[PDB]
RNA sequence: UCAGUAACGGUGAAGCGGGAAAAGCUCAAAUUUGAAAUCUGGCAACAUUUCUUUUGUUGUCCGAGUUGUAAUUUCAAGAAGCUGCUUUGAGUGUAGACGAUCGGUCUAAGUUCCUUGGAACAGGACGUCAGAGAGGGUGAGAACCCCGUCUUUGGUCGAUUGGAUAUGCCAUAUAAAGCGCUUUCGAAGAGUCGAGUUGUUUGCAGCUCUAAAUGGGUGGUAAAUUUCAUCUAA
RNA sequence: AUGAAAGUGAAUGCAGGUGGGAACGCCCUUGUGGCGUGCACCAUCGACCGACCCGGAAGUAUGGAAGGGUUUGAGUAAGAGCAUAGCUGUUGGGACCCGAAAGAUGGUGAACCAUCUAGUAGCUGGUUC
């Protein structure tokens, strides 16, 4: 803010107070408690055949196809990309 | 289909006649809550200063008063606001102090002083809290002298070009990552 | 009124509001123009334009030569040279 | 009000601003495991009533319920340890005031003379009341014959009730809660969100697939990705 | 106000002249005529701002000035609009009144009924001192 009104650091030139944070930004925090339980039953229940099919793609170094494929059955990317990463290392784990 | 208004001095005297059936309801207490100062959102409206909806838990934790107790005495809360700039944090916070400064509390359980509500019950009045409380706009400053070296300011240099600053960062800030 | 119509002669017959400079000395109250304008004293009045709604200050017209401090947003390229001959100043608003 | 504006191609909003009105909250997700502390119903008593018609309470029995009834907590938080201030009933008669309604009762002064007329409520003379000269009736235009109107936001008399005021009696109160602190923990709603597809007026719906935990929704930005902002659905 | 939009954003010249131009003054003391003055104006023009084109003083890649157009605007140039009522015209609502088969929805009976309907009316007829 210099006191004026354009710019990348436009605004009225004031002292901010460092505002705390709220329970409602907690949302997505892991609790040990439920990351335990998401391990038990991701153990007991087992895994959908489309994470079955791409993850030996991940063993024979097919990645780019199982990448798509993946894109394909949740259909945004960043879906795609988290699925893979955590089969991967559930791949190592094993 | 066809809106007409003929019962427009009726629905105005029914409001009159609400007001008068719910103020006598409750004489000793006021008939209007109070309100904090709150500025208009937007680059139209900003400069103004109107009512809000409630005080929030920033200031009421300044003020020395619980979210609880202010409920019952008649302070609004509003929980979804937050206040960034310490002045908002002020200006809302001495708007408090003085209505609790002119509040009175009548004690409970057959009017023996409880912490620090009241002694005396004879002052029962109801009052308008525009008038002990009125919302001001913003404090306008006059006679302020010399600010020659504004003078030589001569605004452009900072308008005409920061403005086209801002408007080729992205473009700048693409280059600088792009020769590094 | 039908009475005086034609039918009953036909019987059988079937943001940013702009102020100029040849203005601000009237945004003032009339007591603040009446005791500082041209009046060789120490300090100058101050016009905010903003508090009578209007956004960017244009620059059409002639001054009187008492010095004024204007608090503006935006502001033409002339009326900020205009008032630096009438002596008083113009800083920029937030 | 924005605004017949944005948007769409005649249809046609919304944010902001002003005003009317304002009031906040409850669960699921963790335990109390040193006690299912919870609840319906049958039976015997105690009551209370708009009310013999209602509404409960106590005791006891039985069943429901550990595939979960209570207490605590709902993201604004909160739980668990630490501190010293503050507080407290889901009660019960009497008196007085306050209003709501119904039920009833109380409401000032010419019908005095002459003329016309079937009839005076008409015309004329002489008066009266008026917080009452709104209206209606009475054998024609009636303030004073009558009902009413005004006083009336009232006097009276019932009946209940409005909850406050005082008072009296029980209560149980070995109590719990609010806020300084945390040495931390924080569970947060799935055929749902979403994507493609078909219909219909972005919304919804059928169909196949089908999620995730700083995740997810939504936008200013960027860039087509990104930061940033804001919110926490099922 | 201009520009498609970013964005910029309007007295030349007693806020002009150029001629003229209202009444007035103003007479030469008659009046006429002139002296004028010039309102609305009027035409012209000098210009003043935006767009268009050429140029880049500067000032923090950015950027703008001075200056050159006879290209542009129902532009500025000492604001004239806002509200209410009436008249008249026009557009839309049943739309001056009356009148066509038809169509839909839901019913009754073995075609009819009620609503939509006060429809499509480019016409026929009528339309009041």
């Amino acid at each position: 803010a210099p006191g004026l009104v354009v710019g990348l650091n436009k605004g009225k030139t004031l002292t901010k107070r460092q505002l705390p944070e709220r329970p409602s930004r907690r949302k997505g925090h892991l609790s040990k408690r439920t990351a335990f339980v998401r391990s038990i039953v991701r153990e007991v229940a087992g895994f959908a055949p489309y994470e079955r099919r791409v993850m030996e793609l991940i063993r024979n170094s097919q990645d780019k196809r199982a990448r798509k494929l993946a894109k394909k059955r949740l259909g945004t990317l960043k879906r795609a990309k988290g699925k893979i990463e955590e089969l991967t290392s559930v791949i190592q784990s094993s | 289909y066809v809106k007409t208004w003929f019962n427009q001095p009726g629905r105005k005297l029914r409001r009159r006649q609400a007001r008068q059936t719910k103020a006598a309801k409750i004489a000793p207490r006021p008939v209007e809550a109070i309100r904090p100062a709150v500025k208009p959102p937007t680059i139209r409206y900003n400069m103004k200063v109107r009512a809000g909806r409630g005080f929030t838990l920033e200031e009421l934790k300044a003020a020395g008063v619980s979210r609880r107790v202010a409920s019952t005495i008649g302070i609004p809360v509003d929980h979804r606001r937050r206040n960034r700039s310490e002045e908002s944090l002020q200006r809302n916070v001495e708007r408090i102090k003085v209505y609790l400064a002119h509040l009175i509390v009548f004690p409970r359980k057959a009017g023996q002083p409880k912490k620090g509500d009241a002694t005396d019950v004879s002052g029962a009045e109801q009052t308008d809290v525009a008038a002990v409380l009125p919302i001001t706009q913003e404090a306008v400053e006059e006679a302020k002298p010399i600010t020659e070296e504004a003078k030589n300011f001569n605004a452009f240099s900072t308008l005409s070009n920061e403005r086209a600053y801002a408007r080729y960062a992205g473009a700048r800030a693409a280059f600088q990552k792009k020769r590094a | 009124p039908t009475h005086v119509s034609k039918t009953r002669k036909l019987r059988g017959h079937v943001w940013r509001p702009t102020v100029n400079l040849d203005r601000l000395w009237t945004l003032l109250p009339n007591e603040a123009r009446d005791k500082y304008l041209g009046k060789n004293t120490e300090v100058a009045p101050v016009i905010n334009v903003l508090q009578s709604g209007y956004g960017k200050v244009l620059g059409k017209g002639r001054l009187p030569e008492t010095p004024v401090i204007v608090q503006t947003r935006y502001v033409s390229r002339r009326a900020e040279e205009k008032i630096k001959q009438a002596g008083g100043v113009v800083e920029l608003i937030a």
